[PDB]
RNA sequence: ACAGCAGCAGGCGCGAAAAUUACCGAAGCCUCCAAGAGGGCGGUAGUGAAGAGACGUGAAAACAAGUGUGUGUAAAAACCACAUGAGUAACUGGAGGUCAAGGCUGGUGCCAGCAUCCGCGGUAAUACCAGCUCCAGGAGUGUCUAUGAUGAUUGCUGCGAUUAAAAGGUCCGUAGUCGAAGAACAGUACUUGUUUGUAAUGUGGCUUAUCGAGAGCCGAAUAGAACGAGAAGAGUUCAGAGUAAGGAGCGAAGGAGGGCUAGAUUAUUGAGCAGCGAGAGGUGAAAUUUGAUGACCUGCUUAGGAGUAACAGAGGCGAAAGCGCUAGUCAAGAACGAAUCCGAUGAUCAAGGACGUAGGCUGGAGGAUCGAAGACGAUUAGAGACCGUAGUAGUUCCAGCAGUAAACGAUGCCUACGCUGUUGUGGUUAUGAGCACGGCAGAAGAGAAAUCUAGUAGGGCUUUGGGGAGAGUACGCGCGCAA
RNA sequence: UGAGUGCAGGGUUCUAGAUCUGAUACAAGUCGUAACAAGGCAGCUGUAGGAGAACCUGUAGCUGGAUCA
């Protein structure tokens, strides 16, 4: 494949070789827009119908704290994990809350959660950081 | 069968790491001469000599000691005077000294010559 | 990793050799990788040739000996103890054995 | 290396410098060109011609007394065959092969060696209907 | 009856996602029968930390933002000029390692939480929750999500395939990619000149807004096309040329290479008959089991179906799978010797075709030995297994199907360049040596090592890998009688 | 020239479904112990039977073997 008068050849093997990488892969032939959060959008909007609790991994010891939510966009259900100190107690049933991405390539576990792929940004409209720390109020 | 202008390079490579001051190389073509016709005027080779036997043909030729590498390129890339400068940093060592060949319609020609006589054509090998 | 350069067998330049059956447990082991053991025992005992010489009708008798040839597996071998262990530089060194009797 | 096997023979014969007259002979040109043309009529192939004026007369590679091939002679005399030499003897091992097999069915061995010949026959083949040598739907005489 | 905002404002929805139902006889342009009329095209401001410049938040004597006039404009506001007051003006993320900066004090005790990754907390936490001091950037700083880089982890430059993931079981073969020396010839690629081909953006510059982005002017330019020029490489032809390129042929010889015909020395079983009169077999040790219907062992007769011991090897032959008694017969091949003939006929290979141990399947022949399944005897907690007794399909042959192996030297095929000693096999020999096919032991280089079919290298062509798993699995398709 | 609309079919993408059958995670549940030491019958690859379950048995192969002899 290195003659000259070879190009024909070359491109059309290389380019088959690519579908060796997982990345290029995925993009070409896998389901790309199945995620609340992901190629679709940043950021998703959803309603909370159950409060949770799920064990860490060994060889942690802990329950976190988790909510589920109906997905405004999809239909969908998902387990999203809320993250501060006392942050369950600033939300009720039936509360609006905005959720996001927990960082890695694709959608994966982070730490010691299993199974959890997103986690709770806003509540009511307000900023989940400012309720805990008593920077701001509740709607109401 | 091989490339005699890649055979050429392979046979004085290994018999100059190996401390001989002479070799013969078996099968010759046109530019192959050419080329170690280009050695001998930057002064990397001595003596030379063509035997005539009827069958292909054959050289000998005497090493000094300044030469320390040479190469062929394949394939043989057609190369504007604006690319050659790219092909000489990627081969040779230094800006200082060395010889990249090029076949034009004016003979083999090194690198500088190309510059004095405006012209590009095909790569062909390289020594230092 | 690989052991020996020879695979543990004699077999160079062919595809295939015979099969030969161990005299222990009768297991198939190829020809060119069987350990081999050669006997020349006497009929006759060494304990007995000082009666063999008052008991003969002749001058003198030769006693007969019998000959063989005895092939065994890996295992039977160095169970046996035809065969040891032995240290990486010494796995090298190829001498011939003493025929046995 | 060889086509159809694993081979790497060296058995050549070394080609002469220069070729000279052959002085040390006893015949005239007049007499070794009748002697090619005889023998030729006979019907030898022209490998066993250069045999012969070797082995026999004393002429070695037969063109330093002549300035001509043996086969363009046979050209310029009229006695070209009607297939080449080579194609000719391809083709009769291919006949030897099936008349074996004709008999004696169940040889592999024989079944391997016919599917090589063939092929080498096409190969030949393919050359000499490019060259004109041949008609363009010449086929085997099978 | 009427009606169609992917015109300009504006509203509702949808979403993680985007401004005023504002002024306009002025600037740039377009439209008419016009010294004039029209334009949500266009311009002017309002709104918003998407982006980009320049500067405040003090100095050691003496500091933004305010206000009033003038300007500015279509009218304005801002900007700039002079003149008045004065003394206002920092947060975001961090402090165990990567990674700059605390073993500080108090709470909590595998809880509550933190943590991209590694990891912290079970009462002596520099990592949680707070106080206090430090660090980093600073009118800004954190997070989520796509992408470029990191990355020689996609490899043209430039990676790998003995053992880490990775050379097709072996051949033939089309399309495709790649192809001697010598002497000559021609110009379409190839390279280059002149001329065309680029507003903005970008590139090399200079000039004016307090400065800096900004604005204004200049010069050269990509790919693409027109006409000339040069002929090294590539290309085409020739034969007083004949490759350590190929094919055809000659001579003497070598080999468990293959098909067929006709024979062979023993051995294992089975029957017949004769002799003898009590045990044989099997194991680590024993029991099933067989024997007075005479076993076992020793004779003589016979009947079958497999196989070729010892010689026999780091020996030979074959494309691989594989091939071991003796004669006769039938085709083709490898190597060697040499002044035979033809002349580029060649390398590698998707598709397509032929062979392929064993076990298996369809039909016929046959059936000694061995023995899956099945059945017993022992051993064990239990053995369905290992051991022993017995026993069927298969194991052999002819005509076919099938298509897998740790089909392995786990090392693709041609072709090169390469140190020494020793030992083989077959030819030839100036007897000094060579050519083909091997084994072995060092060296030098190489490699993560072990070691070396792995040294040197932009030679040609095909196969093939890209962190573990799920998975060589699902769906579709092609072959097969089924498996 | 033809908008619309009958009636059969196809081509695509989603979704329901009694019941069955894979995979993955199961702090530590039950029964054995198949592999790694000659792992207590050396292990592994192909093929064919059998079996609570790892697996066991015949046949040909391999050393990555417990032998470069
Ligand atoms: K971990
Ligand atoms: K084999
Ligand atoms: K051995
Ligand atoms: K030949
Ligand atoms: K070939
Ligand atoms: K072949
Ligand atoms: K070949
Ligand atoms: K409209
Ligand atoms: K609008
Ligand atoms: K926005
Ligand atoms: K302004
Ligand atoms: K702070
Ligand atoms: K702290
Ligand atoms: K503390
Ligand atoms: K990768
Ligand atoms: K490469
Ligand atoms: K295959
Ligand atoms: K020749
Ligand atoms: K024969
Ligand atoms: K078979
Ligand atoms: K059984
Ligand atoms: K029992
Ligand atoms: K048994
Ligand atoms: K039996
Ligand atoms: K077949
Ligand atoms: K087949
Ligand atoms: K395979
Ligand atoms: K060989
Ligand atoms: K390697
Ligand atoms: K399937
Ligand atoms: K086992
Ligand atoms: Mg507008
Ligand atoms: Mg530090
Ligand atoms: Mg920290
Ligand atoms: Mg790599
Ligand atoms: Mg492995
Ligand atoms: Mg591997
Ligand atoms: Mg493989
Ligand atoms: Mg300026
Ligand atoms: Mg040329
Ligand atoms: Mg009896
Ligand atoms: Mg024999
Ligand atoms: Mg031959
Ligand atoms: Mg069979
Ligand atoms: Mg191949
Ligand atoms: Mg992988
Ligand atoms: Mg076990
Ligand atoms: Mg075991
Ligand atoms: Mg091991
Ligand atoms: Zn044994």
């Amino acid at each position: 494949m290195y003659g000259l008068l070879a190009a024909r050849n070359l491109k059309k093997n290389r380019h088959k070789r690519r579908y060796a990488d997982k990345d290029f892969a995925k993009k070409a032939r896998g389901d790309i827009y199945q995620n609340a959060v992901g190629y679709s959008a940043p950021h998703a909007k959803g309603i909370v119908t159950e409060k949770l609790g799920v064990e860490a991994k060994q060889p942690n010891s802990a329950i976190r704290k988790c909510v589920r939510v109906h997905i405004v966009r999809l239909n969908k259900k998902v387990i999203a994990y809320v993250p501060h100190d006392g942050g369950l107690n600033q939300i009720e049933i039936n509360d609006e809350v905005i959720v996001e991405g927990l960082g890695k390539k694709g959608c994966r576990s982070k730490g010691d959660i299993p199974g959890v792929r997103f986690r709770v940004c806003k509540v009511q409209k307000v900023s989940l950081k400012a309720l805990v720390t008593k920077k701001k109020e509740r709607p109401a | 069968m091989m490339d005699k202008l890649a055979n050429l390079c392979i046979t004085i490579n290994n018999a100059n790491r190996a401390q001989k001051r002479s070799v013969v190389i078996r099968r010759i073509s046109k530019v192959c001469r050419l080329f170690l016709e280009s050695m001998q005027k930057h002064g990397y080779i001595t003596d030379i000599v063509y035997i005539d036997d009827h069958r292909e043909g054959k050289a000998v030729v005497g090493l000094s000691g300044r030469l320390n590498r040479c190469g062929a390129i394949c394939p043989r890339y057609d190369v504007e005077l604006k690319d050659v400068e790219r092909y000489r940093a990627n081969l040779l060592p230094s800006r200082g000294f060395g010889h990249l060949i090029v076949t034009s319609s004016k003979g083999l020609i090194d690198h500088r010559e190309c510059i004095q006589h405006n012209t590009g054509g095909k790569i062909l090998g390289y020594f230092y | 990793t690989k052991k020996r350069s020879n695979n543990g067998r004699s077999k160079k330049n062919r595809g295939h050799t015979r099969c030969v059956r161990c005299e222990h447990c009768s297991a198939m082991v190829p020809n060119d990788k069987a350990i081999k053991k050669f006997v020349v025992r006497s009929v006759i005992d060494a304990a007995s040739l000082d009666d063999l010489k008052i008991a003969t009708i002749y001058e003198e008798y030769e006693v007969p000996k019998s000959y063989y040839k005895l092939n065994y597996c890996v295992s039977c071998a160095v169970h046996i103890k035809l065969v040891r262990v032995r240290s990486r530089w010494e796995r090298k060194i190829r001498k011939e054995q003493r025929v046995s009797a | 290396a060889r086509m159809y096997s694993n081979g790497k023979g060296q058995s050549k014969s070394v080609t002469p410098y220069n070729l000279t007259y052959p002085t040390y002979i006893k015949h005239s040109k007049e007499e070794i060109v009748d002697v090619i043309l005889n023998l030729a009529r006979k019907g030898t192939p022209p490998s066993q011609i250069g045999n012969i004026l070797r082995d026999n007369y004393g002429v070695g590679k037969s063109f330093a007394v002549t300035k001509t091939k043996i086969l363009t002679l046979l050209k310029i005399a009229g006695l070209k065959p009607v297939i080449p030499e080579d194609l000719n003897n391809i083709v009769k091992k291919c006949v030897n092969i099936k008349a074996h097999l004709a008999k004696y069915t169940n040889d592999k061995s024989s079944k391997y060696q016919l599917i090589q010949m063939q092929s080498c026959l096409y190969r030949v083949a393919r050359y000499y209907k490019s060259k004109n040598e041949l008609p363009a739907g010449w086929k085997p005489p099978f």
